RNA sequence: GUGGGAGAGGGUGGUGGAAUUCCCGGAGUAGCGGUGAAAUGCGCAGAUACCGGGAGGAACGCCGAUGGCGAAGGCAGCCACCUGGUCCACCCGUGACGCUGAGGCGCGAAAGCGUGGGGAGCAAACCGGAUUAGAUACCCGGGUAGUCCACGCCCUAAACGAUGCGCGCUAGGUCUCUGGGUCUCCUGGGGGCCGAAGCUAACGCGUUAAGCGCGCCGCCUGGGGAGUACGGCCGCAAGGC
């Protein structure tokens, strides 16, 4: 009940999960998914397979809204940070472009002990 | 691969206003380029940096960019 | 700070004869000028420590050139001293 | 009196009564702080690398000056207090160090 | 003295972007987070992810080096002002004015103390979840002092080159920062690496001496007891000498 044509697809990957949100060309989301959205629970959520299925599920869910051309944004690193873009490619969405936007500070904030 | 200064005129390292040139020492992203790729001497690079950062605060050069393909 | 105008005006003030740059007199003049600048700079800025050390040093020098001068000619020393407002 | 270079980047969108206004106000500042004006370069409309004040562009000014030192700071404060002036950068002049000589 | 130079040397004021947290708004479902696995925790009062807007604190990515400055502690966004040290060239000026330095005085990371601000992230103590034979720990989720600033104390340290300062003398080679030159190269001045002679118990040091000498200061004299006790002095205290 939108019929959105072309759109943006963000992939946020971590060591604990991947999630994909899909969104409109001015930035508002449409559907999303994640390893926990589809079956998985524990650590199991940040496997690359789960990354795949999240990618897919979100992309079929985008077919339902009538998505065709998609521009990709990627943020973070985890297993199947890549596998999500692999699935997202052969998903039946024509991929406009991939981009890596991962946010990094110009060194402002103390990290947690696990991070130094 | 070419080092920047190898292909270039005889140009102010001290001009923060000239973007055409200063752009050439930025990377694909906003990152200032290593000496390896700017073919610059020690002092030279040191001046270049400061002129870039100036220009950046002037909105002429990008503080950071986004990476394409990936 | 101290520019060439000021600097010179002082050296031509304290020279033993025309042309003299490094007389004991002139060194203590120039010294004493710099000293005064700096102790004014630390009238504010009491948190500038490194400059302060510099001044302890400058002072040390002045005091040595005086100690000498007085050993050599006492008279020209008394001169230098009243002229500068010191000790 | 030392030699500086004042960069001014102000809102692009101005029309004429407006643009001439802010420019004369900059002027009244430089007169008031004792700034002799050796040259001016008005570059104007330019594409910024990053948005400044929500705006993708900027209007560009460059002024070589000789002014007394202890003022340059205050002069910059007053130059900034204007709303339409989005950046002020004053810089002590330098000689042109070259490269690939 | 003159004339050049390099620099995160100090102090003061301004200012820029990235990021975190938070709040307002949009769009959007059912999870997010987290770990070896988990659970506490957060989420239907709408979270995470995404977009736009605001606020606030702290720290400065690339440049960045095996680099630089500083007496040491230590010092990194940009700008301006105030200021210290130092290097080279010129060979101009004084004419031994030098070196060291018990005491004194000043500086002195971090933590800590006092009075008043500030508070994003982090985080002793503490509160929970786990793990384990037990867990008072590591691992996870919270969180206060603190970290930040102003002023005044504290005076410790693997405050390390574990190498006191100054000067003269004794092969080179190689990389480098920064000056000057008639600029394959020379010649000052810093940073490294190999290595002559020599030194050293060895390891190693070797024109940045741990070599050959001279000056002056500090210090040592088996281990434990013990940086304890008593005494003094300093300190608000902690505690220091
Ligand atoms: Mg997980
Ligand atoms: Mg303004
Ligand atoms: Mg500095
Ligand atoms: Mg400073
Ligand atoms: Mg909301
Ligand atoms: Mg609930
Ligand atoms: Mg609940
Ligand atoms: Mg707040
Ligand atoms: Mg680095
Ligand atoms: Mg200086
Ligand atoms: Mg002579
Ligand atoms: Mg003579
Ligand atoms: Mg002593
Ligand atoms: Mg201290
Ligand atoms: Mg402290
Ligand atoms: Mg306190
Ligand atoms: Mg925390
Ligand atoms: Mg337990
Ligand atoms: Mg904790
Ligand atoms: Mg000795
Ligand atoms: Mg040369
Ligand atoms: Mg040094
Ligand atoms: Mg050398
Ligand atoms: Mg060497
Ligand atoms: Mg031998
Ligand atoms: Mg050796
Ligand atoms: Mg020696
Ligand atoms: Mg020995
Ligand atoms: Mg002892
Ligand atoms: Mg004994
Ligand atoms: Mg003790
Ligand atoms: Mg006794
Ligand atoms: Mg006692
Ligand atoms: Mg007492
Ligand atoms: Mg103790």
């Amino acid at each position: 009940k939108r019929q959105v044509a072309s759109g943006r697809a963000y992939i946020h990957a971590s060591y604990n999960n991947t999630i994909v949100t899909i969104t409109d060309p001015d930035g508002n989301p449409i559907t999303w998914s994640s390893g926990g959205v589809i079956g998985y629970k524990g650590s199991r959520k940040g496997t690359p397979y789960a990354a795949q299925l999240a990618a897919l599920d979100a992309a079929k869910k985008a077919m339902a809204y009538g998505m065709q051309s998609v521009d990709v944004i990627v943020r973070g690193t985890g297993a199947g940070r890549e596998q999500a873009i692999r699935a997202l490619q052969a998903s039946g969405l024509q991929v406009k472009s991939i981009v890596d936007d991962t946010p990094v500070p110009h060194n402002g904030c103390r990290p947690k002990k696990k991070f130094r | 691969k070419a080092k920047v200064k190898a292909t270039l005129g005889e140009f102010d390292l001290r001009d923060y206003r000239n973007v055409e040139v200063l752009k050439r020492f930025l990377s694909e992203t906003g990152k200032i380029l290593p000496r390896r790729r700017t073919g610059l001497s020690a002092k030279e690079q040191r001046i270049l940096a400061k002129t870039i950062k100036r220009a950046r605060i002037l909105g002429l050069l990008p503080f950071t960019e986004k990476l394409v393909r990936k | 700070p101290i520019t060439k105008e000021e600097k010179q005006k002082v050296i031509q003030e304290f020279a033993r004869f025309p042309g003299d740059t490094g007389s004991t007199e002139v060194q203590v003049a120039l010294l004493t000028l710099r000293i005064n600048r700096l102790s004014e700079h630390l009238k504010v800025h009491k948190k500038d420590h490194h400059s302060h050390r510099g001044l302890l040093m400058m002072v040390g020098q002045r005091r040595r050139l005086l100690r000498y001068l007085q050993r050599e000619d006492p008279e020209r020393y008394r001169a230098l001293i009243e002229k500068l407002g010191i000790r | 009196m030392r030699r500086y270079e004042v960069n001014i980047v102000l809102n692009p969108n101005l029309d004429q009564s407006q643009l001439a206004l802010e420019k004369e106000i900059i002027q009244r500042a430089l007169e008031n702080y004792g700034a002799r004006v050796e040259k001016v370069e008005e570059l104007g409309l330019r594409r910024l690398a990053y948005p400044i004040a929500k705006d993708p562009q900027g209007y560009f000014l460059w002024y070589q000056v000789e002014m007394p030192e202890d003022r340059v700071n205050d002069l910059a404060r007053e130059l900034r207090i204007r709303d339409n002036v989005r950046r002020v950068m004053v810089v002590k002049s330098q000689e042109p160090f070259l490269a690939n000589a």
